[PDB]
RNA sequence: AGCCAGGAUGUUGGCUUAGAAGCAGCCAUCAUUUAAAGAAAGCGUAAUAGCUCACUGGUCGAGUCGGCCUGCGCGGAAGAU
């Protein structure tokens, strides 16, 4: 009986960690190890992420009463949860911060605004820029589109009069 | 604190007492001001659980005696002498 | 393979590292010279203050080569050397020695900052007063 | 108890048989086997056989939950059989086969002539290990347990018959 | 193998077990342990 | 209940100690981190270690845990025709 107020704590909490949270991941990891409790957890709070486990009885009935696209079927069995609040062009890279820290294959699952994104498709929005580094990307990519393409299309012309 | 449900006592005397005891309940007694003494009749196990709180002396408790409630301050405890089970207890109206 | 041992705890002082009873459970084992050690450790650990035990985590080859690498000192050895105690109590609570300055534990808990789990500095600063409580030191602001 | 009125699951090319009193069983490895228990009733249905006690038997399901065990034990024994391996260390003692007799070195001056009796296979790649396949648990454990009855593992060395794993850590001589 | 009583619970190893009826004492850390006597 | 995975950090706290460790002894028994961990109940390594317990997660699917009041059993219970 988990809805009795001295176990309610972490039920209470699932509505802000798994569905209110900016990025998520979700790993099957069933304890987290000293090099992850002492490293993995410390650099997270520079990067404003944290994460903790979460038993699957509590889940069993708040992911599946919790509205979620696909993402609560990555909720049975034990879970590793990690997550961020703030911050998209940080918060996002969450899933590829998991897997350069600790062992890739253990994620069951990512996720956006709380949403499911597959593995497969992630991985854009995993490398997505930070502030300091969005305005230069409009900046490089308003230089790509007015000159790049035809100095690109210069150096092709180029080439392929090289060729014969 | 407490609330409790009694008997008014059946029969009295050297026999009795034990007889009552032999039927998982004890003796006791309600007393208080110029109003004459009621004597009681109730069950072990569960007052025994009660009395053993500093709540039971520290403050009143309510008892029903033929479905009427009363409340009442408890004044003192017998005991059995080889276990702390209750022999008889006193109660005075509050 | 390393066939020797890896990582194992160790606490020296720089430079003044000449008795073998307080080594030979990490180094004597592994047919490390106390010595051998001790030419390398204060070289590659020479800015410390040589008078203090610094914590050393150590490794032994197949070949009898050996690395190491360093913690900062004791929270315990850092609160006896602000205080300006000759020791802790050494039955604390009960008793108690010296004195610690709030500001001062501070500077021993940015000390630790770099070698602890914690989250806030202040936080921190009450685990380095609870080494204090430990070895019987008296802390006010 | 929860597990002495649950069904014991039944292997695929495994076939299995109710009489009354008596399980009986068929497959592959042991190929038939059969046992008597006045304990219990028995159910069967398909992939799944289960048990529950007769009048006077009631008391915590006990015969049923040891009904239950022993089949089981007993579909695994229609299918790869148990106890795969054992081994022995020492100065010369040996463990090897030939036909179903056990080869060894003795000590004593006449042969102990353990041998392993219908139901049971095995053979040995070298003069140290022997691998082993049975119909049934109990057979091949009995059988393994006397091949280790004076050649146990000694408590200073440890040397003597291993069933594959051991229990003696060893200790040491009188007062240091 | 001892007599004595009480089927001592003489390290965290002694199961405590009903043998032939009776009360006894097994270790297998300890086999000194073994005791046949409640 | 079993089985499977995690079983933190300041910090080998202070004092002593051959030297000494969570675990040779005495004293503190705190704070932070934390799903979570006694400045460690028990095992255990030359010893720092390492392994269980304590403490947390899984697996699985119904009952289950310890004490209290109270009745009955067992062994404890060796002797001479």
């Amino acid at each position: 009986a988990l809805n009795l107020q001295d176990k309610q704590a972490i039920v209470a909490e699932v509505s802000e960690v798994a569905k209110g949270a900016l990025s998520a991941v979700v790993a099957d990891s069933r304890g987290v190890t000293v090099d992850k409790m002492t490293e993995l957890r410390k650099a997270g709070r520079e990067a404003g992420v944290y994460m903790r486990v979460v038993r699957n009885t509590l889940l069993r009935r708040a992911v599946e009463g919790t509205p979620f696209e696909c993402l609560k079927d990555a909720f049975v069995g034990p879970t590793l949860i990690a997550y961020s609040m703030e911050h998209p062009g940080a918060a996002a890279r969450l899933f590829k911060e998991f897997a350069k820290a600790n062992a890739k294959f253990e994620v069951k699952a990512a996720a956006f605004e709380g949403e499911l994104i597959p593995a497969s498709q992630i991985d854009r929005l995993a490398t997505l820029p930070t502030y300091e580094e969005a305005i230069a990307r409009l900046m490089a990519t308003m230089k790509e589109a007015s000159a790049g393409k035809l100095v690109r299309t210069l150096a092709a012309v180029r080439d392929a009069k090289e060729a014969a | 604190m407490f609330t409790i449900n009694a008997e008014v006592r059946k029969e009295q005397g050297k026999g009795a007492s034990r007889r009552l005891r032999a039927a998982n309940k004890f003796p006791a007694i309600i007393y208080g001001g110029k109003e004459a003494p009621l004597a009681i009749e109730l069950d072990h196990d569960k007052v025994m659980n009660m009395q053993a709180k500093a709540e039971f002396y520290s403050e009143v408790l309510t008892i029903v005696v033929d479905g009427k409630e009363i409340k009442v301050k408890a004044q003192d405890v017998q005991r059995h002498p080889y276990k702390p089970k209750l022999q008889h207890i006193d109660f005075v109206r509050a | 393979a390393k066939k020797v041992q890896a990582y194992v705890k160790l606490q020296v002082a720089a430079g003044m590292a000449n008795p073998s009873p307080p080594v030979g459970p990490a180094l004597g084992q592994q047919g490390v010279n106390i010595m051998e050690f001790c030419k390398a450790f204060n070289a590659k650990t020479d800015s410390i203050e040589k008078g203090l035990p610094i914590p050393v985590v150590i490794t032994v080859y197949a070949d009898r080569s050996f690395t190491f690498v360093t913690k900062t000192p004791p929270a315990a050895v850092l609160l006896k050397k602000a205080a300006g105690i000759k020791s802790g109590s050494g039955k604390p609570n009960k008793d108690k020695v010296g004195k610690i300055s709030r500001a001062q534990l501070q500077e021993i808990a940015q000390t630790k900052a770099a070698d602890m789990t914690g989250a806030d500095i202040e936080a921190m600063t009450r685990s380095i007063e609870g080494t204090a409580r430990s070895m019987g030191l008296v802390v006010e602001d | 108890s929860r597990v002495a009125k649950a069904p014991v699951v039944v292997p695929a090319g495994v076939d299995v048989k109710i009489n009354g009193q008596v399980i009986t069983i068929k497959g592959k490895n042991g190929e038939l086997t059969r046992t008597l228990n006045d304990a219990v009733e028995v159910k069967h249905a398909d992939n799944t056989l289960t048990f529950g006690p007769r009048d006077g038997y009631a008391d915590g399901w006990a015969q049923a939950g040891t009904a239950r065990a022993l089949l089981n034990s007993m579909v695994i024994g229609v299918t790869e059989g148990f106890t795969k391996k054992l081994q022995l260390v020492g100065v010369g003692y040996r463990a090897a086969v030939k036909g179903n007799v056990i080869n060894l070195s003795l000590g004593f001056s006449h042969p102990v002539d353990h041998q392993l009796p219908a139901g049971i296979t095995a053979e040995c790649p070298t003069q140290t290990e022997i691998v082993l396949k049975g119909a049934d648990k109990q057979v091949i454990g009995q059988v393994a347990a006397d091949l280790r009855a004076y050649r146990r593992p000694e408590p200073y060395k440890g040397k003597g018959v291993r069933y594959a794993d051991e229990v003696v850590r060893t200790k040491e001589a009188k007062k240091k | 193998m001892k007599v004595r009583a009480s089927v001592k619970k003489l390290c965290r190893n002694c199961k405590i077990v009903k043998r032939d009826g009776v009360i006894r004492v097994i270790c297998s850390a300890e086999p000194k342990h073994k005791q046949r006597q409640g």
